[PDB]
């Protein structure tokens, strides 16, 4: 019988005791997020802290996705802005940081 | 196939037999850590860090850790909480006490303190978490 | 942009400390990189 | 600072500078005694 | 052998707990014979000569647990059930893959 | 309630903003930090 | 199949014979000194263990 | 470890059938009989005794 | 330095590892902390002849069982010295004896000259004079050695019963208070309670056996008992069970 | 106490400490780009 309104299920379910396992695969265990976390200060790159909050692997397989997609603004930011924004100071004569 | 929410290997589950136990469990997580005095300089040592031991020390709470630095049974513990407290002797006295991680979160069930095979005192933690199914 | 003199090593670059910096380990014991640990040599054998 | 060792379950007062070693027993295993702070457990 | 070095039976739960490494002191008897060119030979004989320790693999004939009843391994706070074959290396347990 | 979007303070939203401010990081949804029009960040769980 | 026996015996035929090895070192540089050598100083249990 | 209060399924109390459960195993019922004289009329309260394996009898062998 | 609160104590976060002004919010440096490395949560003549020291270090240690702490102090005992010169002169295999000595002594768990010399090369004597020369080097020195310091590991290698260790610890360290071994090697003083403990007890054990495991001679060990058997009665604990009573010890 | 100029950790190359700047760039550890330092070689050198 259906448990919101009562009605019979015009099916009638294949019910029975059957033993089940509970996997050690919870979600707690998995579940992490990354926002502005803790960077290497020698790679200037995300890296974990005192959580999981490192963030997750942009590879080549996401890269080449993202340029099929032609979403080169977000390639960009998940590649650089959200990496390691960062700005330098370079000579127009030299051509060398100054 | 009640509600389309056990599709795709997916399963319901009844939350009163949840809440009646079914399927709970406990999950034991045990810390360890020993002090070395390796190299004469430093010297590590359990006991609570304090403002005037340490020459720097953050605002969280240490108010966890017993006179020995360590942590006692029945006790609450988050990442934000710390189990040991170990401080090494500068070349003041540096902290280098041991937190737990932000999704660790359980009662402290068992905290035993020994001299491990190298001779050094030696303890372990185990934190108890219990996980509802969910 | 390239010339055949500029390929011998007349003056050793030094790169930043920011490239190869002093990790601190066991304490406040500033613990070199590896870069500082030739650069070490590097100026030494020249005062030799 | 009580600590009961865990062969005997003797509770024994241990200070930071005497060893870990049981009093009586000698076992040096020795089990923090349960905080004397109160912890509430909603029974879900 | 604790610190003081008195040598006490080292049982599994305490390797487990302490981190030990559950090895038997190994000896061997060992016969030196020296000869000095004048036709004379002196033989000593070193008896049971400490050579080392073997990791010992749990309830193997030479473990603690051999031959204990069901009783004396709960008194051992060792589970009856417990298959043994393995070591405790470092309080780690090893076990060898065939 | 761990991550956040950068939303520029306008006159379309300066109250809607202003009160995720005061909400913080305690209540969702709330804010993490303010940026002012200098380039300093606060953080709003430092100071309320 | 090698199993927990077969492999020790691998291990402990190359460590004793590392052990027999160091002896004869040790034995020797005494001999040559010309003096002799006490054999439970000869032996290096860290070897074996 | 031990038996649970009340049954997973239905929420009928189990956990004081237990010990009167061994009691009639003991006394040379089935183990049918035994939860039909219980009164465990549905076979989900039935599967909680049938199947449970009470473990806190064998922990206490071990010291406190 | 927070640019608008000068001398403001920033708070240091590990939430994304940069330190912010403690009363403005200000964060000053953008992730500077690196959380990571702040909250855990083709030889040298000289550094040859050290590490050919430390594999001596370990391998006497070894041959009683020292544990790692032990020679680790011993090392860097080793070092200091070794680093301070003032020994240069000697063996190393002589220093390191004596360092091995040092440490156990500091460690709390003396062990005798002649267990230090049995699993060294270098004799008791020499180890005697390079002790005293690195206490002078290292400007240190270490607590008196007592008779209860050897009762354990006495007992344990004689194999003699809790009890018998217990009494034997109490007649020695009696012994000492009541002064009746005035001089005697605290190794003869303890070396003797066993004896007279173990002749009192079911596990009778000869001077010989215990002056081989303890590394005294009888005629020491008999002389030091002969000193405190007269007074054995005041010796012995209260709480103790007698196998053998006082009154029928061995007189000798 | 400090680092020498003309060593190693020379100053000018950058920030020492996270809690210091730079004198050439009088920026902090993020702010400071980091600065190369140079050795004259007493003979010229093959590049490998
Ligand atoms: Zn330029
Ligand atoms: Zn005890
Ligand atoms: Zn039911
Ligand atoms: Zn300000
Ligand atoms: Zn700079």
């Amino acid at each position: 019988y259906n448990g919101f309104t009562g009605r019979k299920i015009t099916s009638q379910i294949f019910i029975g005791p059957t033993y089940y396992q509970r996997l050690k695969h919870m979600v707690d265990d998995k579940i992490h997020s990354r926002a502005r976390g803790p960077i290497q200060i020698l790679n200037r790159q995300p890296m974990e802290g005192r959580s999981r909050d490192g963030g997750l692997r942009f590879g080549e397989m996401e890269r080449d996705c993202q340029i099929a997609h032609g979403a080169a603004q977000f390639l960009r930011e998940r590649l650089f802005e959200a990496s390691d924004p960062y700005q330098v100071h370079v000579c127009n004569l030299c051509g060398i940081m100054a | 196939s009640y509600t389309g929410y056990n599709q795709e290997d997916s399963v319901i589950m009844n939350r009163s037999a949840v809440d009646r136990g079914f399927f709970r469990s406990v999950f034991y997580r045990s810390y360890k850590e020993q002090e070395s005095k390796k190299g004469f300089d430093q010297e590590e040592v359990f006991e609570k860090p304090t403002r005037e031991t340490c020459q720097g020390m953050r605002h969280a709470i240490y108010d966890k850790l017993d006179d020995d630095g360590l942590i006692a049974p029945g006790v609450r513990v988050s990442g934000d909480d710390v189990i040991i407290g170990k401080t090494v002797t500068l070349p003041t006295k540096r902290d280098c006490s041991t937190f737990l991680r932000t999704s660790e979160t359980g009662i402290v069930d068992q905290v035993m303190v020994t001299l491990n095979q190298e001779g050094y005192k030696f303890c372990k933690i185990r934190v108890r978490s219990v996980r509802i199914p969910q | 942009y390239a010339r055949p003199e500029w390929m011998i090593v007349t003056v050793l670059p030094v790169p930043p400390l920011s490239v190869r910096p002093a990790v601190v380990m066991q304490g406040s014991a500033r613990n070199q990189d590896d870069l500082t640990h030739k650069l070490a040599d590097i100026v030494k054998i020249n005062n030799q | 600072m009580i600590y009961i060792c865990g062969e005997c379950h003797t509770e024994n007062e241990i200070k930071s500078r005497d060893p870990i070693r049981c009093r009586e027993c000698g076992y040096r295993i020795m089990y923090k005694k349960r905080t004397k702070r109160l912890v509430v457990f909603d029974a879900r | 052998w604790e610190r003081d070095g008195a040598p006490s039976p080292m049982m599994p739960n305490e390797a487990r707990l302490r981190n030990l490494t559950y090895s038997a002191p190994l000896y061997v008897d060992i016969t030196k014979t020296v000869i000095k060119e004048g036709e004379e030979q002196l033989q000593t004989q070193h008896q049971k000569t400490f050579i080392g320790k073997i990791p010992i693999m749990l309830r193997s004939t030479y473990c603690l647990l051999n031959g204990l009843t069901d009783r004396d391994l709960c008194e051992l706070n060792e589970c009856p059930l417990d298959p043994g074959g393995y070591f405790i290396i470092n309080g780690s347990e090893k076990v060898l893959i065939a | 309630a761990n991550m956040t979007f950068a939303e520029i303070v306008t006159p379309f939203n300066i109250d809607r903003l202003q009160e995720l401010v005061r909400r913080g990081n305690s209540q969702y949804p709330g804010a993490k930090y303010i940026i002012r029009d200098n380039g300093d960040r606060i953080d709003l769980r430092f100071h309320p | 199949l090698d199993l927990a026996g077969p492999l020790l015996a691998f291990l402990f035929r190359g460590m004793f014979k590392n052990l027999l090895k160091e002896v004869r070192i040790y034995a020797q540089k005494f001999i040559d000194r010309g003096k002799d050598f006490n054999l439970e100083l000869a032996i290096k249990t860290r070897i074996i263990s | 470890m031990i038996i649970p209060v009340r049954c997973f399924t239905c929420g009928k109390i189990v956990g004081n059938k237990w010990e009167a459960y061994l009691g009639l195993l003991q006394a040379e019922y089935t183990e049918g009989d035994a939860l039909d004289a219980l009164g465990l009329k549905r076979y989900c309260c039935r599967r909680m005794l049938l199947a449970h394996v009470d473990l806190i009898e064998k922990l206490l062998n071990y010291a406190p | 330095t927070c640019p608008n609160h000068p001398d403001a104590i920033l708070v240091e976060d590990y939430r994304a590892g940069d330190m912010i002004c403690p009363e403005c919010g200000l964060v000053v440096g953008d992730r500077v902390i690196d959380v990571g490395s702040e909250w855990r949560t083709t030889m040298s003549s000289s550094d040859r002849a050290m590490m050919n020291a430390f594999k001596e270090i370990t391998t006497m240690a070894d041959r009683i069982n020292l544990p790692r702490n032990i020679v680790d102090r011993t090392n860097n005992l080793f070092k200091q010295v070794y680093e301070q010169k003032s020994l240069k002169g000697r063996a190393n295999d002589a220093i390191a004896s004596a360092c091995l000595y040092i440490a156990c002594r500091q460690e709390g768990v003396p062990r005798t000259f002649k267990e230090i010399c049995a699993v060294s090369r270098i004799s008791k004597k020499e180890i005697g004079r390079c002790f005293k020369l690195i206490l002078k080097a290292l400007e240190t020195s270490v607590d008196l050695i007592t008779t209860g310091d050897f009762m354990s590991r006495f007992c344990s290698n004689l194999c003699l019963p809790k009890q018998v260790q217990m009494a034997a610890t109490h007649i020695a360290r009696k012994a000492v208070e009541l002064d009746l071994v005035p001089g005697r090697s605290p190794i003869s003083v303890a070396a003797a309670a066993i004896y007279m403990a173990s002749q009192a007890s079911a596990e009778k054990r000869t001077q010989k056996e215990i002056g081989d495991i303890a590394g005294v001679a009888d005629v020491t060990i008999r002389q030091s008992y002969r000193l405190i058997y007269p007074r054995a009665p005041d010796l012995f604990p209260t709480d103790f069970k007698f196998d053998t009573p006082v009154d029928k010890l061995p007189q000798l | 106490g400090r680092p020498k100029l003309g060593g190693l950790m020379d100053p000018r190359q950058g920030v020492i400490e996270r809690t210091g700047r730079c004198q050439t760039c009088a920026g902090n550890m993020t702010e400071c780009p980091g600065h190369f330092g140079h050795i004259e070689l007493a003979k010229p050198v093959f590049h490998v």
